[PDB]
RNA sequence: GAACAAUAGUAAGCACAAUCAUAGCACAUAAAAACGUUAGGUCAAGGUGUAGCUUAUGGGUUGGAAAGAAAUGGGCUACA
């Protein structure tokens, strides 16, 4: 059995969204990709770098974002600003918000040096693809 | 205190044009986006994922 | 405050934050003021040498070298060939007693 | 922390390798030229020889740079095939998808 | 928009060639759509092919430990579209490319070749030595 | 083959500012070292691994600054918590072997 | 717990099937392959539960290894 990346047969009662639901072999299929930028196209250089920006920006967001983060981060590079766009699930109010905004928006432009743009998406529930 | 406020395609006058609601780069926000679109694979129910929460 | 994305593109700009457009590579970095007759001829640095020894060969290889590089300034080049000369004139010795005389 | 000792040691040897790069360069110059005398050389060898041996370019090894797994790296993501294939799969890994043809 | 006129002679190109490279094939067929109606507006006069793909195949091991007789394959698949643009200045150039360039989508990268028109260097107009 | 062709090579040669006087193709390596980055130099690897400290401490920072969450060093902390409240924890140096 | 001139079975879920990829079809291959089985493999990818080491089971330098009496699996090159 194939176990790469993938959510098993439950009693049929688990929830589950989307992202979670397609297997490693559906990319590009049905799946879309979670990071956008230039470094593995043919000619480019410096895949390696927008990739460990990419794992920490994983670790990043769902550890400054504690319990409130509902999908998986869809990271955006466009023209050397990053936009870093997040499902964010309603928990805290939006005081505690705007304040890891600006927090957020100001730390990683500044360690990264560069220009740094960020969406919050709020969902009311986590969202159910399949089962439930 | 649980706040829901109705998104702009409830305030958005018909023939409004469009790139003035959208100027620039954008992640695409549904709220403010009034064209009704479903993305995803459809379940065997029949119904492609709503233009809402959608990753 | 922000009256429009275009005003966030715009202060980043000016701010010299966003990226300049259409992009040239070398926006920001301007080479020290160097033009190609300062990179590609070495002969200034050369005036203090033996002329029709060997150290010509290995000197003009040398030079023919730090001529087809981009990767480095005027002045590391320079650093080359002048601890070349500190180099070839502190041992004396030894270039005496291989053979031939060499200044 | 960097997450071994041996990511460590490997870490010195980079920064090292970066120290002395100019000697090698420069030392290396004459000692493998042929028109320059072998009295020239043989100091030259014994120049090089003397570096610190942490300074030299073969040294250095590469390994993954999360999980540090010396072997089965992939030279342009500096990652081993398990985490490599970790993040492709989840999509995490922009344009990597599975082949078919 | 501040507009100034300097009295030099602007910079002609005979042929301005854009590659855009990309992963997907829609958001490149998109943008050669608004490069076209870029390039329409502004009467630039503008072609646009597609140069053949170029896949990549790498494989790796599928299991931890070992099972040699099993091997994960992994793609990247890089497609193109080529603008040539024959005939324009050096300052539609620049304001085209400007508009092509800011716009530029997050997965697709661009590479511009731009064959500029000089007439003859100064020593060698008619002068021998 | 000439002497005119040696004269021509030789015009090339020294006018394009490649190699003039004839060389063997062993002392050519010495060309092609400084017509290059050496390798050890090369941004591509010196530069492999992101500095670790840096990511190590500043998020540990931001953690006790209450800013970042770590539930892997909460899980680490709570057992150590356990193992400890329990009675096997971690000598103080230089008690456990002998005493 | 099925019988179609049908005798107690209905069931959304997940496999297989269907579609995708192999630059058009069709085929083929590729992929896909649930549930469980073999306490199958790996604490040396990494991460951890339990136990241990903490002037050491830790961290560094330096030098040293991988020798064939055989026995055999797989290959390559042949015997023209
Ligand atoms: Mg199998
Ligand atoms: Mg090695
Ligand atoms: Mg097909
Ligand atoms: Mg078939
Ligand atoms: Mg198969
Ligand atoms: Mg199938
Ligand atoms: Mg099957
Ligand atoms: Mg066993
Ligand atoms: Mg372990
Ligand atoms: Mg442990
Ligand atoms: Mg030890
Ligand atoms: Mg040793
Ligand atoms: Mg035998
Ligand atoms: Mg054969
Ligand atoms: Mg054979």
């Amino acid at each position: 059995k194939n176990r790469a990346a993938r959510v098993r047969v439950s009693k049929g009662d688990k929830p589950v969204t989307y992202e979670e639901a397609h297997a490693p072999h559906y990319i590009a299929h049905r799946k879309g990709w979670l990071s956008l930028h230039t470094g593995n196209l043919d000619g480019e250089d410096h895949a390696a770098e927008r990739t460990v920006e990419d794992v920490f920006l994983r670790k990043f967001m769902l550890g400054t974002f504690p319990g409130c983060l509902a999908d998986q981060l869809v990271l955006k590079r466009r023209a050397n600003q990053l936009e870093i766009c997040a499902l964010v699930l309603r928990q805290l109010p939006p005081h505690k918000f705007y304040f890891l905004v600006g927090y957020s928006e100001t730390l990683l432009s500044h360690f990264y040096k560069c220009p740094v743009h960020l969406h919050l998406q709020t969902v009311p529930s986590k969202v159910v693809y399949k089962y439930i | 205190r649980r706040k829901a406020l109705p998104p702009r395609t409830e305030k958005m006058a018909v023939d409004q044009d469009w790139p003035s609601v959208y100027p620039v780069a954008a992640p695409f926000k549904p709220s403010a986006v009034p064209l009704p679109v479903r993305m995803g694979y459809p379940v065997k129910r029949g119904v492609p994922m709503a233009k809402e929460g959608n990753l | 405050p922000f009256q429009n994305g275009f005003e966030e593109m715009i202060q980043w700009t000016k701010e010299g934050k966003l990226w300049e457009f259409p992009i040239n590579n070398e926006a920001g970095f301007d080479d020290d003021g160097s033009e190609f007759h300062e990179h590609i001829f070495l002969d200034k640095y050369l005036q203090d040498f033996p002329k029709q020894g060997p150290i010509r060969h290995f000197m003009e290889l040398v030079t023919c070298g730090l001529s087809k590089n981009p990767y480095l300034s005027v002045k590391q080049k320079v650093e080359h060939i002048e601890w070349f000369r500190n180099y070839f004139n502190e041992k004396r010795v030894i270039l005496k007693e291989s053979g031939i005389q060499l200044n | 922390y960097y997450v071994d000792w041996k990511m460590l040691r490997d870490v010195k040897r980079r920064k090292m390798a970066y120290e002395y790069a100019d000697e090698r360069l420069r030392i290396n110059s004459l000692r493998k030229n042929t028109i320059l005398p072998k009295d020239l050389q043989e100091v030259a060898d014994e120049e090089i020889a003397s570096l610190p041996r942490d300074s030299c370019p073969v040294r250095i090894r590469n390994r993954c740079v999360m999980t540090s797994r010396p072997r089965g790296v992939k030279r342009r993501w500096r990652l081993s095939r398990i985490v490599f294939r970790h993040l492709a799969d989840h999509g995490q890994l922009s344009g990597v998808q599975r082949a078919m043809w | 928009p501040e507009i100034t006129i300097s009295d030099e002679p602007d910079t002609l190109y005979k042929r301005l060639s854009v590659l855009v490279k990309g992963h997907d094939k829609a958001v490149l067929d998109s943008y050669e759509y608004f490069a076209v109606l870029a390039a329409k507006e502004l009467g630039i006069s503008i072609k646009v092919h597609e140069p053949p793909r170029k896949i990549e195949r790498f494989t790796l091991l599928k299991s931890v430990h070992i099972f040699k007789k099993h091997r994960v394959q992994y793609e990247m698949r890089t497609l193109y579209r080529c603008l040539e643009l024959e005939h324009l200045t050096g300052s539609t150039a620049d304001v085209y490319l400007e508009y092509i360039q800011r716009n530029l989508p997050e997965g697709v990268a661009m590479e511009v070749t731009k064959t500029k028109l000089e007439q003859l260097p100064e020593h060698i107009r008619k002068p021998i030595w | 083959l000439s002497e005119y062709a040696v004269r021509m090579s030789r015009l090339s040669a020294r006018l394009f500012g490649e190699v003039a006087r004839p060389t063997d193709s062993k002392s050519m390596k010495v060309v092609k070292l400084f017509s290059e980055q050496p390798l050890a130099k090369r941004k591509e690897t010196y530069d492999w691994y992101p500095n670790h400290n840096t990511y190590f401490a500043l998020m540990g920072t931001l953690r006790f600054l209450g800013l970042y969450r770590d539930e892997h060093q909460d899980f680490r902390d709570e057992q150590l918590r356990l193992k400890k409240l329990r009675g096997k924890g971690k000598p103080r140096k230089g008690e456990g072997k002998r005493a």
